[PDB]
C-alpha cells in the first residue's frame, strides 16, 4: 500500500519466493539505474549456482562477487560517519573505500538500458569489470600504505579505462580487460 | 588568574603580578588547586600540563554549576622550550568532545 | 488519512494525486495546493518540445527541490536563527516565501502556461544561477535573468 | 533449515558421558515438512544424503502445492510413527517439524471453512488445543527405554513474538530457542540469542553423570556474563561515551569475544567437552573479582585458558 | 491507551512528528559540526600564536636572569601591582552562556622604564602579551568545548528518538491496528450470524 | 462514544454541515472554556459573510481575522518543534509567536458562559480586542527586531490590560480600548 | 480506560464524575482523586456568595489552571531535564507537587470548606501575585499571603 | 494472549481477587526471578495483616516495609532520569539511591526456588535482611552528607555480605544478622 513490507501479501510472497529485488526509487531519483537497493534485497540461489559459475565463467567468480559484496557492505557501515562529516574530513583510507564503493556504483550497479551494447552484460564481462575493480582496490591499498595521497590515486588513468570498459562490445572485451589489467598493474607499479 | 606550575614557571607568572604555585608533584598541585578554586577570586587558573594532563578530574568536584573560573591546561616552561604537541593535543580533544578521531 | 479505504482505493486506480493543504489554506493561500505531496504520474508525456515548451519538465523539477529545501529550512531557522545560515540558506528561505507568495496563491487569475512558465523562472532567479542543477545551460542562458513584476508591481 | 539440518545431521545421544555407560541405544530422526517449497525440499534431501543421516530417518515432506488438509494431517503421522518406534522398539526419536507457521495458516483455513469463532487474529479458538494435541505426545514413558523429542521450528510473523503461533506454542512448549535477526546480520551463524532463550527442563539434565559437573555453574557464569556485556554496551549507545570504568571494557571485550567465538561456530560439530572447553577459554574474567554470581570451586580446576582453539 | 481509531490516528501523527523531529535534529547536528569544525581551526591558530609567545616570555625570562640577579627580578615582580583587573561577560552561543574572559591589562603597572635593568622591560612585555594569548586561547576553548557539548546533547536527542521513541509508537500503533482488526472481525462474524438466522427463520416458518 | 470523532454518526455530520465547531477533552481537562478545538474546527461561510462584516462592523475586518488565523497557524506549526526541544531553544521572533498565541488563547479566544459580563460579547468588542492584540504584536516584534528582551516585553503593564479587557462592560468598551490604544503605543515608543 | 462503554454512558447520563487516578495511589496519597478528569456540572448552583463563599468559584478555577500548567511542566521535564526550567516553571512545579502532597492527600481526616479554601490559597500563595489572573483582585487582596507552615506546624 | 493484560479474563479476574501479582516478560527474559512487576502489582490485605506483623514478626516491620517501599518508589523515578541525562551527571545522593534499589533488588527481591536455601525464606529472614539494607543505606547517606565519595562506598565489603545474606540457612541467619548489624557499624566508624 505505501511501500511497507509488513501487508500480508508481501509476507505470504516473501515466505517462498526464492529472491527478493526491494526495487527502490530514491536512486533512480538519483539517476542511479536499475535502482535496485543492495540492501534489504537477497537471493538464496547463489550457493546452488556457485558451481555453475566455476565450470561456466571463472573459477573465482564467487570469491570475486563475495569481495564486492563486502565492499558495499563496508560503504554503507561507514554512512552514518560520512554523513555526520564530509568524506573530505572523513580518515585516509575510509575515504579509499567510500570513493571505491562510488566506483563500484558508477561502473558496475549501474548499466544503460538504452544503450546499444551496455544494455547487456554477459557474467564473463560483469567477471572482468568486478575483477579490474579488486585489482584497483588492492592496489590503492598497497599505494596508500605506503604513502601515497589520496588525490593522486583520484586522478589515474585507469580509472577511466575502468569507466570505458563497461561500453565495449562483447567481442573486444577480453582484449580491453587484458590490456586494462596490464595498464592497471604498470600504473599502480609507477606510484610510489 | 593564577598558574600552577614548577616554581620556576609560577616565579616567572608573578613577574606579571599573577598568582603561581610551585609544585613538583600532581597530588600536592591537586590539593592547593582544591583550596584555589575554594578561594575563587581568579576568574582564569592555567595548570601544568606536566603536572596535571587532565585537570578535568579535579575542577568537577567544586564549581559543579558554576564555571566562573575556567581551566586550562598549559605546557611547562621545561618542556615548552622543547616544544609542544599541537596537533596531538588538538586530535584528542576532539575524541574527548566528538569521539571519532577525524582529522586529514 | 490517507490509510482509508476510499483515498487509497483512488490511489491504486488513478494517476497520481493532487493535495490541497490545510495548512496552506488557514495561512490565507488560495488554491491551498500543495506541491510537495501532489503528484502527476502522466505528467512526463504530456509536456516537452512540441507540447508545451522544452524546458518545461526540468523548471519543475527545480521548482520541487527547491521548495523542499525551502520548507525544511524554514524549518531549522525556527531554532537555529536567522544568521546562523549561510546566503544560500537565506537565499533558498525567500525563495520558498515568494513561491508560497505568488506561486501558489495565485487567487481567482486565469494563468496561461507561458505566464506560468515565466512567473516560475522570476522565482528561480532568485536562486544563484549554477545552483539550479537539474536545468540545462541552455534553458538558463535563454530564460534565466527576469524579476518578480507580473504579479506585484505590475499585475 | 539450516539449523534444522545440521541439528539433524549432528544430535546424538554421547552415551559414554552418562553415568550408565553402555553401547548406544538406537537413534532415529523423524522428519516432517509443511508447506515446504521445492527449493527447500531439494536442499532437506541433499544435506541428509551427503551425510547418511538419511538411513535412520522416516521423511514426511508435504509441498506448499499439496492440499491443505495434508498439511493437517503430516503432523499427526510423524508424531504416530515416532511414538511407535520409541515406545515399541526403544529407539529414541528425535522428532523436527519444519515450520508450524504453515500447519497454523491450513487450520486457520478449515477453521474459517466450518465456520467457526476466531480468536486473536482470526485464528481458530481451538488453536492452542490442536497444538497442545500435536506437541504432548512428546516425552518419556516411565518403565520403557524409548524417548520422544520434537524441535518445532515456526517463523514469527514479522519477528512479532507475542503473534498467536509463538504465544501458544511457548505456552505449550518446555522453553524456547530464539534466532536473533541482528546476529545475522553481522554474519554469525548460529544466529541464536541466548538472552531471550530458556530451556524449562535444562536444570535437571545436567551435572553429575550427565553433560559435566561444572556444567550448570558454567552456564549461569556465561548468561551473567553476556547480561553485563549486553547492558553495557546498551548504555554506551546511550552515554555515547567507550571511556568507563576497566571492568566494564573487560565485560564488552569478552561479549564480543563471546558472539564471535562460542556463538559463531559455523558447521563445526562442537562436542559438550569441546563447548565446555570454549566457554572456559573464553571465560577471561578475574577468577574472583568476576566469575561470583555462582560460587563454585571448578575455578581450579579448569579455568586459565588462553583463547587456543584446535 | 484507548484502542480507538481517532487514537490510532493521533499516533500516526504523532510517528510523523517524531521523524520530523529526528530530521530537523539531524540538520541542527550538522550545522553544530560545520561551525565546530571551524572553531576547532580557529582554536588550533590560537594554540600556535599561544606556543610562540610562551617561547619568547620563556626566552626573555632567561635572559632577565641571565643579566640580571634573581632578587633584582622578585624586586620588579613584587612591586609590580597585580593584573587583576579581568573579567569575563556572559557570552550566549547556541542558547547557552559562556563566559568570555577579557584583560584591562593597564600599563600603569610598570615601575621606572629607564630604571629598570636591561632586560626586564623585554620579560614584563613579553610574559603580558603571552597572557592575552592565554586568555584568547581560553575564549577559543571553551566556545569549542561548549559547542561539544552542545553536539553531544544533540546526538544523544536524535539517538533516544531513533532507538527508543520511534520503535515504541511504532509497537502501539501496531498493537491498535490488531485490535480494531479484531474487533472489525467480530463485527463481521455477529452480522453474518444474523443473516444466517434470518435465513433459517424465514425458510423454516416459511 | 467515547470521544471518537470517526464515529459513522459524526462522520455523517460532517458531509452536510456548513459549520464545524469541534471540542477537545484536552481544553476541558484544563478548564479553557469554551474548549473549542481550534486546529480541528471550521467553518465554510467566511467568505460569503464578508460585505457584511465590512458595513456593519470595520472595513478591514476580514484582513484582521485573517491575520489572526495566520498567527494561530503559525504558533500551531512551531508548537511542534517546542514539543522537540522546548520552548527555550526557541529564537527571539519564534518564542514571540509562542506568546502571542498564549496571550490570543487566553484573553481572546477564553469565554467564561457564568461571568455576568464575558458570557456576550458584540462584535465591535472582539474587533477591539483582536485590533488591540495585533498592535501589540506588531510593535512587540519591532521592539525584538531592534534588540529588546522578550522576557522584558512580556512584563509590560499593558499586557494585563489586553489580559483584563474580555471583563470589560459592553457601554464602557470604546473609552477602554481608546486608552489601551493609547497606551500600546507610548509603552512601545518609550521601550522601543 | 475512560473510553470503555461503561463509564463513557456513565459520563454521557450523570452530572460528572469523581475518578480516581492509580498514579496518584501508586504515590501514597489517599483518596487519589486527580481533579483534572473529574467534573461537578451543578458545582455553578451550589458555590458562591451566599452558599459557601464569593471566592469559591475564581479559586477552583485557578487551582485547575496551575495544576493543568504543573502536568504539562511535568511532561516537559521528562525531556529537557529539571535544571533546564526558568524560575516560572520551577513554580508551578513546586506548586504542582505541593499540591498532590497537601490539598489531595487529606488521609482520614475530616476537612470543612473553609480549611479547604485557605489550604488552597496558601497553595496559590506559592505562584506570583500577577499570575493569578482568573481570580479577582479583591479576593487576591483579602486572601493571597498566607502559608502552608502557618496552616499546620 | 501475548501478555495482553486487557483481555477479558484478566479484567474480569481483576474485579474480584485481593492480590494482584503481575508478572513481567521481560525481567524473565533477563533471569530475574520470581519475575514480580512490583510496580503494576498491589495487595489489598497489607492493611488488615499489620496488627500480625507487629505481634508476630517484630513491632516495626511496617515501617521496614514502608521505607523498602518508597526506595523502590524513589529507584523507579530516577531510573527514567538516568536514561535522559545519564548516570554520570545526576547527584550523589540520587546515585546511592540507585545503588540502593539494585542492592534490595539482587539481594532481597531476587529468589532462586531451585536453590536448596534461597527457595524458602521466613518472615524473620526477610526483616533482617531489610533491616541490614536500611541500616547500609542510612550509613551510606550520612557517609555522603559526611564528603565520602560513592565510589569507595560501593567498594565496600559488606556488600558481599549483605548479598550473601539470603543464602544463609535459618539457623545460621540469626549469628549471621549480628554480625552483619556489627560490620554495617564498624565499616562505616571506620570511614569516619
Amino acid at each position: 500500500p505505501g511501500g511497507d513490507m509488513s501487508e500480508p501479501v508481501t509476507q505470504s510472497t516473501l515466505r517462498i519466493v526464492g529472491a527478493f529485488w526491494r526495487l527502490d526509487a530514491s536512486l533512480a531519483f538519483r539517476r542511479h539505474f536499475p535502482a535496485i537497493n543492495w540492501n534489504g534485497s537477497y537471493s538464496l540461489f547463489t550457493s546452488a549456482l556457485d558451481p555453475w559459475y566455476r565450470e561456466n565463467v571463472a573459477e573465482d567468480y564467487p570469491e570475486l562477487r563475495d569481495a564486492i559484496s563486502e565492499l558495499l557492505q563496508r560503504e554503507a557501515g561507514l554512512q552514518e560517519i560520512v554523513q555526520l562529516v564530509g568524506p573530505d574530513a572523513l580518515q585516509d583510507a575510509e575515504r579509499l573505500v567510500i570513493e571505491v564503493g562510488r566506483i563500484i556504483r558508477e561502473d558496475f550497479l549501474q548499466q544503460n538500458a538504452y544503450h546499444e551494447v551496455d544494455a547487456y552484460c554477459s557474467m564473463k564481462k560483469a567477471y572482468g569489470i568486478m575483477k579490474m575493480i579488486l585489482a584497483f582496490y588492492k592496489e590503492a591499498e598497497a599505494a596508500i600504505k605506503r604513502g601515497v595521497s589520496i588525490d593522486e590515486i583520484l586522478q589515474l588513468p585507469v580509472l577511466e579505462r575502468i569507466g570505458r570498459a563497461r561500453y565495449v562490445s562483447e567481442e573486444e572485451f577480453p582484449a580491453y580487460f587484458e590490456e586494462a589489467m596490464k595498464e592497471i598493474q604498470g600504473a599502480f607499479k609507477a606510484l610510489a | 588568574m593564577a598558574v600552577i606550575a614548577d616554581p620556576e614557571t609560577a616565579q616567572g607568572f608573578r613577574l606579571a603580578g599573577l598568582e603561581g604555585y610551585g609544585a613538583s608533584s600532581a597530588e600536592e598541585a591537586q590539593s592547593l588547586l582544591e583550596t584555589l578554586v575554594e578561594r575563587g577570586g581568579y576568574a582564569l587558573v592555567a595548570v601544568d600540563e606536566a603536572l596535571l594532563p587532565d585537570p578535568e578530574r579535579a575542577v568537577e568536584r567544586l564549581m559543579r554549576g558554576r564555571d566562573l573560573p575556567v581551566l586550562l591546561p598549559i605546557a611547562g616552561l621545561k618542556e615548552a622550550f622543547q616544544g609542544h604537541d599541537v596537533e596531538g593535543y588538538m586530535r584528542e580533544l576532539v575524541r574527548k568532545t566528538i569521539g571519532f578521531d577525524i582529522k586529514l | 488519512d490517507r490509510t482509508h479505504p476510499i483515498p487509497d482505493l483512488t490511489g491504486y486506480i488513478t494517476e497520481g494525486q493532487i493535495q490541497l493543504s490545510r495548512e496552506l489554506h488557514r495561512k490565507g493561500i488560495y488554491p491551498p495546493i500543495d506541491p510537495l505531496p501532489s503528484l502527476s504520474r502522466l505528467m512526463n508525456n504530456g509536456v516537452g518540445k512540441g507540447k508545451t515548451r522544452e524546458d518545461h519538465k526540468q523548471v519543475s523539477d527545480q521548482l520541487y527541490s527547491a521548495y523542499a529545501n525551502g520548507v525544511d529550512i524554514r524549518k531549522l531557522v525556527a531554532i537555529i536563527g536567522e544568521d546562523a545560515l549561510t546566503e544560500n540558506d537565506r537565499r533558498y528561505l525567500q525563495f520558498a516565501d515568494a513561491f508560497e507568495r505568488f506561486f501558489i496563491n495565485q487567487g481567482q487569475q486565469n494563468r496561461s502556461i507561458e505566464e506560468s512558465l515565466q512567473i516560475a523562472w522570476a522565482l528561480l532567479s532568485m536562486l544563484p544561477q549554477g545552483e539550479l542543477k537539474r536545468i540545462s545551460k541552455d534553458h538558463i542562458g535563454k530564460y534565466y535573468g527576469q524579476k518578480l513584476e507580473e504579479i506585484w508591481g505590475a499585475p | 533449515n539450516e539449523i534444522a539440518a545440521q541439528i539433524a545431521r549432528q544430535a546424538t545421544v554421547r552415551p559414554d558421558l552418562s553415568g550408565e555407560g553402555e553401547k548406544e541405544e538406537p537413534f532415529a530422526v523423524v522428519f516432517a515438512a509443511m508447506g515446504i517449497t521445492q527449493r527447500e525440499l531439494s536442499y532437506f534431501i541433499q544435506e541428509f544424503e551427503r551425510t547418511g543421516a538419511l538411513s535412520r530417518s522416516v521423511l514426511f515432506l508435504n509441498k506448499a502445492d499439496d492440499p491443505t488438509i495434508e498439511r493437517i494431517l503430516t503432523p499427526r503421522m510423524a508424531l504416530t510413527v515416532a511414538e511407535y518406534l520409541a515406545f515399541e522398539h526403544d529407539y529414541h526419536v528425535l522428532v523436527i517439524l519444519t515450520d508450524m507457521t504453515n500447519y497454523c495458516e491450513a487450520l486457520r483455513e478449515i477453521g474459517a471453512a466450518r465456520e467457526e469463532i476466531p480468536g486473536r487474529r482470526g485464528y481458530p479458538g481451538y488453536m492452542y488445543t490442536d497444538l497442545a494435541t500435536i506437541y504432548e505426545r512428546a516425552g518419556v514413558v516411565e518403565g520403557k527405554k524409548g524417548s520422544v523429542t520434537q524441535i518445532p521450528i515456526l517463523s514469527m510473523p514479522d519477528d512479532d513474538r507475542t503473534h498467536p503461533i509463538p504465544d501458544l506454542t511457548g505456552y505449550i512448549t518446555e522453553g524456547q530457542i530464539q534466532l536473533s535477526r541482528e546476529l545475522h546480520r553481522k554474519g554469525i551463524y548460529p544466529p541464536i540469542d541466548p538472552l531471550p532463550s530458556l530451556s524449562r527442563l535444562m536444570n535437571n539434565g545436567v551435572g553429575k553423570g550427565k553433560t559435566r559437573e561444572d556444567h550448570k555453574q558454567v552456564s549461569d557464569q556465561l548468561y551473567s556474563a553476556y547480561a553485563n556485556g549486553v547492558d553495557i554496551r546498551k548504555l554506551v549507545a546511550i552515554i555515547g561515551e567507550d571511556a568507563l570504568t576497566e571492568n566494564d571494557r573487560r565485560y564488552l571485550q569478552f561479549a564480543d569475544a563471546f558472539e564471535r567465538f562460542f556463538i559463531n561456530q559455523g558447521q563445526q560439530n562442537r562436542s559438550i567437552e569441546e563447548s565446555l572447553q570454549i566457554a572456559w577459554a573464553l571465560l577471561s574474567m578475574l577468577p574472583q573479582g568476576e566469575l561470583k554470581r555462582i560460587s563454585k570451586d571448578h575455578i581450579g580446576k579448569y579455568y586459565g585458558q588462553k583463547l587456543e582453539e584446535i | 491507551v484507548s484502542p480507538t481509531r481517532m487514537n490510532l490516528l493521533q499516533r500516526r501523527g504523532q510517528l510523523r512528528l517524531a521523524q520530523k523531529g529526528v530530521d530537523l535534529l539531524k540538520k541542527k547536528r550538522d550545522a553544530l559540526v560545520a561551525e565546530f569544525f571551524g572553531l576547532v581551526r580557529e582554536a588550533m591558530e590560537a594554540r600556535k600564536a599561544l606556543d610562540q609567545a610562551a617561547k619568547e616570555a620563556y626566552a626573555a625570562l632567561l635572559l632577565a636572569q641571565a643579566f640580571d640577579g634573581p632578587e633584582v627580578v622578585a624586586g620588579a615582580a613584587l612591586g609590580v601591582p597585580p593584573l587583576e583587573g579581568v573579567e569575563a561577560e556572559v557570552e550566549n552561543v547556541w542558547g547557552s552562556k559562556v563566559p568570555r574572559l577579557k584583560a584591562t591589562f593597564p600599563d600603569g603597572a610598570l615601575l621606572s622604564p629607564v630604571g629598570t635593568p636591561a632586560y626586564t622591560l623585554e620579560a614584563s612585555r613579553a610574559f603580558r602579551r603571552y597572557a592575552e594569548a592565554l586568555i584568547r586561547v581560553a575564549n577559543t576553548e571553551t566556545r569549542l568545548k561548549k559547542i561539544g557539548e552542545e553536539i553531544k546533547k544533540t546526538t544523544r536527542r536524535v539517538n533516544a528518538l531513533e532507538q527508543v521513541v520511534i520503535p515504541g509508537i511504532r509497537a502501539q500503533i501496531r498493537f491498535i491496528q490488531q485490535v480494531l482488526e479484531q474487533r472489525e472481525r467480530e463485527d463481521t462474524f455477529r452480522l453474518k450470524r444474523i443473516k444466517g438466522k434470518i435465513e433459517a427463520r424465514e425458510a423454516e416458518e416459511e
